[PDB]
């Protein structure tokens, strides 16, 4: 959604089309800012490592789980 | 069920405050994501100026 | 108030009623501050400092919470100190002791409201404490002759201790770190032999215990980066301008060539010392002080790895791990022992490089690498692993255990109630109150999980009254269960310390009848 908003695209329609295209087969669809729409992403040669996504998700989940454990704030010296 | 009355509301208030602060930070840095995101300029209290797109630096 | 003034300006005095009111308010406030962090489903506290440059931490430890707040009530300082010394003695039990003291004071206030002299309450509590400690002692189970039962008990103790802290997210994994590490000490209680290294990045489940040793140091330039079948000399000697010839001597000549000659002799002294060091037959040298760059090249030419600036702790830990001795004066190569290890190399963790020793000889000291996604997570993980190691070392020293989950408190309360039913007078009313305090620790635990505490405590009391001496709370479902089957096990020393310390602190506070304050030392504003 953010990627659709920053490029001046319509987020609701773009995300609905993304989900519809991912639910019926090919799993490499994405947002093309050059074309201004939705298309295969490997044809535009934009790729990234897997470690980036895996590490991001794991660290985010761990931080949220840590935050959910807190129920007080105390002012000290 | 029928009982277990919760007589303290401070934990819920603290949790909601934490949620609000985190969402505020996320919304603040949202605008810098993607090939069509712009930069931010920070002016330190000392007087130093930085123009950046990196999230950690911001 | 008498018309005549006996005191200075700013001095203060409070008498019986106000003194007791102030003391009880302070004690109860301190107890209720930390009630919330008790049991497997307690929560944590955020502490941030107004003065100390906005330092931030997230903690569950009772002693850590109490040592950081700025209490000014005199009756709270006693509880803070008692919690601190409890942490220093056994390392576990910090929250139960202060909660129990607060509950005892809360009962004592109503007892005083019923027109009973404090000394009567003190006598009743003394008898109740005697009976409770006897009943606890009779319930201990002492293993240690059989290896597998003892190791299973150690695993159960570690699991019970780690249940209330963050590490409970991976309770099994970290349990394997807590036991094995302690079993590396070979019966020595030196907890300084276990080094904990925490570094940012990665997940909490990526932590491990190394099979060798890790140093965060550097080797000199133009020396081998790895050695197989190493022989290690560990020394504590000066190598940067070693010639502190501690006399008050001086050089007084009439020519510059003489100064050059004496300079050359100074260099030859270092050369001779390095040759004497190399006479031992070593290929690895570790020193706690700095090594200047002339001995650096002397070692480099001989193909010997040299480590510099490895402070006292590192030297002692390496001595334990490898087996050498911390040598000096290097005149007798035969009388000094060298350490051995199968491989020394350099490993890369996160963004840093470390020296790794593998295949060590003894292994009587270890290192633990902690990984996490935030500084606060790492700090809390270390703070919890310390409690686990402390309780494990205490158990290894004295191996007799009891059952947790409210079993021990109910046993003590039942014994106290039976004693109270046999005695005449007002003291009985005191002893019953004692029991009502001990049955508050289980209740609070249930209150943190949302269970119907009253019904559970009634069932537990009924079960203990008829002889089921191993019944306790089953918190994964919230019922009554067998503690021996489920494996909830605690050490005897921790429970005994909790009971005795709480009783003595309550007795100390209850005897005060008048508080006197002197004029505070004014902070100089300007
Ligand atoms: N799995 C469990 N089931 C029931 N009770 C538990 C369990 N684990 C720990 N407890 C209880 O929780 C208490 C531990 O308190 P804790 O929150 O760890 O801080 P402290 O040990 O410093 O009081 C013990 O009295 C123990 O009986
Ligand atoms: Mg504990």
């Amino acid at each position: 959604s953010t990627l659709a908003e920053n490029a001046g695209l319509n987020p609701i329609s773009t995300v609905t089309e993304l989900r519809n295209r991912h639910a019926q087969g090919e799993k490499t669809a994405g947002i093309n800012v050059r074309k201004g729409g939705i298309s295969n992403i490997l044809e535009e040669l934009v790729v990234q490592p897997l470690l980036v996504s895996v590490s991001a998700l794991t660290l985010a989940t761990e931080t949220v789980r840590s935050i959910l454990k807190i129920d007080d704030v105390v002012n000290t010296r | 069920g029928k009982g277990a009355y919760q007589d303290r509301d401070k934990p819920a208030q603290i949790r909601f405050s934490n949620i609000s602060a985190a969402k505020a930070v996320a919304d603040a840095i949202r605008t810098s994501l993607g090939p069509k995101g712009m930069d931010k300029m920070i002016q330190d209290g000392k007087g130093d100026v930085t123009i950046t797109n990196d999230g950690a630096t911001i | 108030l008498a018309p005549v003034n006996i005191f200075k300006a700013g001095a203060d005095e409070e008498r019986a009623e106000t003194a007791r009111l102030t003391s009880f308010i302070g004690a109860i406030a301190i107890g209720d501050l930390v009630k919330s962090t008790l049991g497997p489903k307690g929560m944590d506290k955020i502490l941030l400092s107004s003065g100390r440059d906005a330092s931030l931490m997230v903690t569950n430890d009772g002693a850590t919470i109490l040592k950081n707040i700025g209490v000014d009530n005199p009756a709270a300082k006693v509880l803070v100190d008692m919690s601190r010394v409890q942490d220093d003695e056994v390392g576990d039990g910090t929250t139960s002791v202060t909660v129990l003291a607060a509950e005892l004071l809360r009962e004592a206030e109503s007892l005083i409201a019923k027109k009973i002299h404090p000394q009567t309450i003190i006598a009743g509590w003394r008898e109740a404490t005697k009976a409770a400690r006897e009943a606890l002692l009779s319930s201990a189970v002492d293993h240690g002759s059989d290896e597998v039962k003892f190791r299973q008990d150690l695993m159960n103790i570690a699991g019970t201790t780690l249940s209330s802290k963050l590490l409970t997210h991976h309770k099994d994994h970290f349990t394997k770190l807590a036991v094995e590490a302690v079993l590396r000490l070979k019966g020595s209680g030196n907890l300084e032999a276990i080094h904990i290294i925490k570094k940012l990045g990665g997940s909490l489940a990526d932590s491990y215990l190394d099979e060798g040793f890790l140093l965060d140091k550097k080797i000199g330039v133009n020396q081998p980066k790895r050695i197989e079948n190493a022989k290690i000399l560990i020394a504590n000697t000066g190598m940067d301008t070693d010639k502190i010839k501690i006399f008050g001597s001086r050089v007084r000549v009439d020519s510059t060539a003489k100064v050059a000659e004496i300079e050359h002799a100074e260099k030859e002294k270092m050369k001779e010392k390095v040759e004497r060091i190399l006479k031992h037959g070593i290929n690895c040298f570790i020193n706690r002080q700095l090594i200047y760059n002339y001995p650096e090249q002397l070692f480099g030419a001989a193909g010997v790895m040299a480590i510099e600036h490895a402070d006292f702790a590192g030297v002692e830990r390496l001595a334990l791990v490898t087996g050498g001795e911390i040598a000096s004066t290097f005149d007798h190569p035969e009388l000094v022992k060298l350490g051995s290890c199968k491989l020394i190399e350099e490993v890369m963790i996160g963004e840093d490089k470390l020296i790794h020793f593998s295949g060590v000889a003894l292994g009587e000291a270890c290192t633990i690498v902690l990984r996490g996604a935030t500084q606060q997570i790492l700090d809390e993980a270390e703070r919890s692993l310390h409690d686990a190691l402390c309780v494990l070392a205490q158990t290894v020293k004295d191996s007799r255990t009891v059952y947790g989950g409210g079993c021990s408190e109910m046993l003590m309360a039942h014994a106290v109630t039976q004693l109270a039913n046999r005695t005449p007078g007002k003291e009985a009313v005191a002893m019953e109150s004692y029991a009502k305090a001990l049955r508050m620790l289980p209740t609070i635990i249930a209150d943190n999980a949302g269970y119907d505490s009253a019904d559970l405590v009634a069932q537990l009391r009924a079960a203990h009254s008829e002889g089921n001496t191993t019944a306790g709370l089953d918190m994964r479902e919230g019922t009554i269960g067998d503690m021996a089957i489920l494996g909830i096990t605690e050490s005897f020393q921790v429970k005994r310390q909790v009971l005795l310390s709480a009783a003595e602190a309550a007795e100390v506070i209850l005897r005060v009848d008048n508080i006197i304050k002197a004029a505070p030392r004014k902070r100089v504003p300007d």
